[PDB]
DNA sequence: GGCCGTACGCT
DNA sequence: GAGCGTAC
DNA sequence: GGCCGTACGCTT
DNA sequence: GAGCGTAC
């Protein structure tokens, strides 16, 4: 489950999406509980660009997010109900943490597209160590990634939907061939 | 705080994951046929002195070593790979020697790693042979705290020997295991003919050779695999029809296809019987024991045609299965779809390099050792002056200097003299130095021969391959039927 | 063959009961450790996990302790180590952990894959002089390792960190204490063998829980220090303060030892829901890594907050008893001890340790002195030494010629044959002579210590005092009345 | 989970109560599947001498044995419903394995007492040493503990029921004092 | 100690 | 009486 | 990565 | 198909 912000006021409250349960637990003990809620993600989540809507709506991870954001999905998405003004993607600084990052953005882009425009969606900058989020201290996690003071955030910005449509379909889509070709063409070894 | 584009984020972050999975997780290098986790485990077993002669070590500590040192991933990813390498129904040439429960063909897993121990197999040592003779290129580990190899010397052709399955991103791989004897014979043929055709190579390598044995129907699927890198191959179980008494008959299955879970496969046959989707089966019994080996028994109803029930079990259950050959490996740190000869070529080239580098390294060490021995000879010949000079000196620096001036010794030669123990002054000891010098000089000469002629080096590769084939090559397990 | 059930039951159970007692659940009275702890520490030692060196993956530590000494579940090993790293558990923590190691809210530690540890500075004091024949080693389970039967334990760890364990036929429960007060009590004891518990309690007031708190009364502590069994009322540090507008609140900042803060908070909230406690409007935990423990109970306006507090004492673990049962291993036997017996057994252990260490340093000095005497002779008559060697065809012959001609021991002679040539230079010869002279003063100093029973003891008191000065800290737990 | 044998003939069959799942897995491969059934026991089992009957009955471990043995218990025990003529306790050769023994024998003597008197209960004897059952191979577990041709099972007997009652009550009862005295009377350090 | 989610490609 | 802490 | 069983004793 | 085998 999600640990929520004591504060009732959506305007000031932020939710961290944390990769892994060890990172989640440490995050909880470190965060300023007034305005920071913590929803852990157990590993890779679902690649919606390849899944049919019945599977999507049955996914625990996907369902915990829909719940927590409380804004409905697709057609039924209304910004007004948003329970947090800052939604933060907090993953490891590894290739897997980048995978999970691209997964969450696929979900956002295909279901809560409205939310990206509104720029409530952010990407944490954890220590680019060899260490991961589950191996750090809560005070190390606090003042490096969470303390509203000495933290830096990348606010996610969409600026061409036609470009974004083709990209999400090529990378996260079911046709392997096109994905194989984008690797072939941009990969530098 | 600054912003970030979403199309740019997706492309960059996705390309990082993809290349990584491709070049550093899912695919084997053409040369040693190992994925990273595999290479690290064997290297780990090597750096912990876990060789066949040595006692078994708790798997917990093996995995923990490999985890903290070279492989910064979850522990089950390590342990499970190490358990695969230890099973004779998984690896045509097992690389790990495990003690405790390490599973079965029924798909029952291995016990958790605190219940098991491991060490290398003797064939593994061939993968590691001469790793410490500047044969392969090392690199820094993740935490920049350790060194790990980029590839193993791999004295036998391991990519085709054990084969590979691996799901990358944008591509996957599937290479079936082979008979090591046939594989090396192939290399020996190719070595004495750079222009050999796949057709010729097939006269050594008949085709896959699975640890679980069984049959392969037709040479055609194999030929397509070997010429293009892709082809479907038909794996059939070894089953016969025999009497059970009272004029009734049964089917007896003794070898099931590769990578097919036995348990699941039997439950499938059971399903077809409840579901009434096949007729004539009265009993299904797994009589497999550690002493019988695999034995699935299917009792046919009296006056039903068993041969017909059999051909339907092939069509309807994993009793017959396909192996989808898709030979992708890392070739110069890039994924390439290779054919049989391409694979054998990249391998033999590697051996030439490994043996060349080893011979070079050995020459540096011999030439360096001979240099010291010349200095020691000089010292023993002029010992009374040597000793005087040293006692006269107040520092190393001064003694070094004098020795170098009086006898014309190199800096390294002088250093070796000062490090000499008194016991090396006895009469017997001097003569030993002479012998060692003489043997070394022979050795240096032999080594120079090898480097001087590309042909001689290659014959040595041939000769060392021939020894592995003689020591480790076995009979073909899988029958190839026409 | 055939076997009688009454005989099998009696022998199977006795095998188990004895084992749990002397090799699992009860601490040894000398180092205050149960086997699993001793092994985690000895492991950290053997693996060179010292406070200066960087932190090591917990998995690898656990794995080595499991492979070499402690052939039991990995979880039983890790959770014990985790306890040793928590400042709310150990009055003087023995493990220095990096990563998530839990909190007072009963949130466990992250799995061992995700945590790193090394030993604390004070743990160095437990292993000080381990490799100086101070304590008897023993064969392990696979006969492939040696392990310490007990640790040197250069501070009185049994009472400092306390001990709790459930055995079979018994259990133990010893509270932590203040290290400054214990050491002051051992020094007191060291100068008066006949000291009463009462006089010792002038140094050791009572327990000192890492979680601070209040102890109500002195009489439970007196009964415990005198019989070894007793009950101690621990109470939370609560105050009543105005929260503004005529309204008030209860702020709790210290909780009883061994009480899960979270479970305690839910326990109140459940009393409030079920209307079985009157006057509470809100319950917030405002505890931060920055503010300290802070549990606020808001009190409905014009209610009596001093009554609510008293009732929260009566119904929640906001007040709890600690039940003392000082059973430790004494000569590997389970034994109920009082405050004095605990400190008697400890001081003895510290004497034997300082003796055995001095005794071992002496042997190693005499050994090395004898070698240098050998090398000095060679330097003196170097020409003849060289000759006798050169004129020998085998090292065996040289060894015997060397022993005959210069009246050297076999050890002195081997030493000389091993001597590299660079040891004949000016400075290398001087280093030898200089080593010898420094070494002779040392031997005289060591034999001094072993010559008088009182010099040995003063050295013990001096090494305790040094530890007290570097490690002793202020009391945490208030003992009211 | 019980792995049954082939023959449904009680007369010719035997059941192995094994300590631990890893030993469960090992045992099932090494056995003769036609005559040897294996029922794993996950650790220490309920001490029935200390527990309440409602609990003793609704306990997974305690229940699973009733099913497997299929003979009912207490007043309702049918000596003849037994599905195995050999009930073998297979525990580690260490103190914890010996505790699990005392626990099982407590269970039987109280709920299936006729079974012992029948001599259906047997104690295996796995190789003595520092290796547990879980740590061994399936072939070494067979050839040393399970194989009729080289095994040394110890059949359980009771000469006396009165002394056996005071024994199970003193060792496994909830009066700790009687238990504590027995140790001090018998312990050899 | 086991039971369980996901990605990824291929057939 | 309840949950403390090493075990399987 | 978490979830969960059990034995064992206890404050005069 | 769903399961081959490294990842979280
Ligand atoms: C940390 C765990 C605690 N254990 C649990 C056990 C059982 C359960 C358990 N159970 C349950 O709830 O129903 C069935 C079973 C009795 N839930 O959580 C448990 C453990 F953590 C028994 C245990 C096991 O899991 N497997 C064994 O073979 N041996 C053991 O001693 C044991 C294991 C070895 O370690
Ligand atoms: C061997 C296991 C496999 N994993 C499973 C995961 C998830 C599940 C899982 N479930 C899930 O994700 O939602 C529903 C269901 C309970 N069932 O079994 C699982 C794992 F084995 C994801 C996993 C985890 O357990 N927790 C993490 O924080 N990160 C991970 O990568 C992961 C862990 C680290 O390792
Ligand atoms: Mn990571
Ligand atoms: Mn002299
Ligand atoms: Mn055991
Ligand atoms: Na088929």
């Amino acid at each position: 489950k999600l640990a929520d912000c004591s504060s009732k006021s959506p305007e000031e409250c932020e939710i961290f999406l944390v990769e892994g349960d060890s990172a989640g637990g440490s995050t909880k003990s470190g965060r300023d509980s007034r305005t920071q809620a913590i929803l852990p993600l157990r590993g890779k989540i679902l690649n919606v660009e390849k899944a049919r809507l019945d599977r999507i709506l049955n996914n625990n991870e996907i369902r915990q997010m829909i719940t927590a954001f409380g804004t409905g999905i697709g057609g039924d998405f209304d910004l007004a109900k948003a329970r947090y003004h800052k939604i933060v993607i907090m993953t490891d600084a590894d290739v897997d943490g980048a995978h999970i990052r691209t997964l969450l953005l696929t979900f956002f882009y295909r279901f809560m597209r409205p939310l990206i425009e509104a720029g409530y969606v952010y990407i944490a900058q954890p220590p680019t160590g060899y260490k991961g989020l589950g191996e750090m201290n809560a005070d190390q996690l606090w003042e490096t990634t969470m303390n509203p003071e000495h933290r830096a955030l990348l606010q996610v910005k969409l600026e061409d939907a036609i470009e974004a449509d083709q990209t999400f379909e090529m990378l996260m889509g079911d046709v392997v061939e096109n994905r194989r070709q984008f690797i072939e063409d941009n990969a530098v070894y | 705080i600054n912003e970030r584009n979403i199309t740019s984020e997706m492309r960059e972050s996705f390309l990082d994951y993809a290349m990584s999975v491709i070049v550093a997780r899912a695919l084997p290098d053409v040369r040693d046929g190992l994925k990273p986790v595999h290479r690290r485990i064997l290297y780990g077993l090597n750096e912990q002195g876990m060789t066949p002669d040595k006692s078994y070590k708790k798997s917990a500590r093996i995995v923990g070593d490999v985890m903290g040192k070279y492989h910064p991933h979850g522990d089950s990813s390590i342990y499970e790979a190490m358990v695969r390498m230890a099973q004779d129904f998984s690896y045509r040439y097992p690389l790990v020697d495990g003690q405790g429960n390490f599973g079965s063909m029924d798909g029952d897993g291995a016990a958790a790693m605190r219940y098991t121990e491991a060490r290398m197999t003797k064939i593994t040592l061939e993968l590691l042979r001469d790793i410490n003779k500047d044969t392969i290129d090392f690199i820094d580990n993740y935490d920049g705290n350790e060194r790990e190899p980029s590839v193993l010397p791999a004295r036998f052709p391991n990519l085709l020997a054990n084969g590979a399955s691996g799901i990358a991103v944008g591509m996957a791989t599937n290479i079936p295991p082979h008979n090591l004897t046939e594989l090396i014979n192939g290399v020996l043929s190719l070595s004495k003919n750079p222009d050999i055709s796949i057709a010729e190579l097939m006269e050594d390598i008949e085709g896959p050779d699975f640890p679980t044995a069984g049959l392969i129907l037709g040479k055609s699927g194999i030929r397509r695999a070997y010429e293009t890198g892709r082809g479907s191959i038909q794996m059939r179980s070894r089953a016969v029809i025999e009497e059970r008494g009272g004029g009734r008959q049964r089917i007896v299955v003794t070898e099931i296809p590769f990578q097919v879970n036995k348990a699941r496969m039997i439950e499938k046959i059971a399903e077809l019987v409840r579901d009434k989707k096949i007729d004539g089966i009265t009993d299904l019994r797994d009589e497999t024991s550690l002493r019988t080996g695999v034995r699935v028994v299917i009792d046919v109803r009296k006056d039903a045609n068993a041969s017909v029930i059999l051909n339907n079990l092939y069509k309807q259950t994993p009793l017959q299965t396909s192996f989808g050959v898709n030979m992708i490996a890392l070739v110069n740190g890039r994924p390439k779809l290779i054919n049989l000869k391409e694979a054998l070529v990249h391998y033999l080239e590697h051996q030439k390099t490994v043996v060349r580098r080893r011979t070079q390294y050995n020459l540096r060490k011999a030439k360096d050792r001979a240099h010291i021995l010349e200095g020691l000879r000089i010292a023993l010949d002029h010992i009374d002056e040597i000793i005087s000079t040293i006692r006269e000196s107040d520092t190393d620096k001064v003694a070094m200097e004098s020795l170098q001036q009086r006898f014309k010794l190199s800096e390294k030669q002088a250093q070796a003299i000062l490090d000499m123990r008194l016991r090396r002054l006895t009469g017997l000891e001097r003569d030993k130095i002479e012998a060692e010098y003489n043997e070394l000089l022979n050795y240096i000469s032999e080594l120079e021969t090898i480097l001087a002629d590309e042909e001689v080096l290659l014959q040595l590769v041939r000769d060392e391959l021939t020894e592995i084939r003689d020591r480790f090559g076995d009979d073909r397990r899988t029958e190839i039927q026409l």
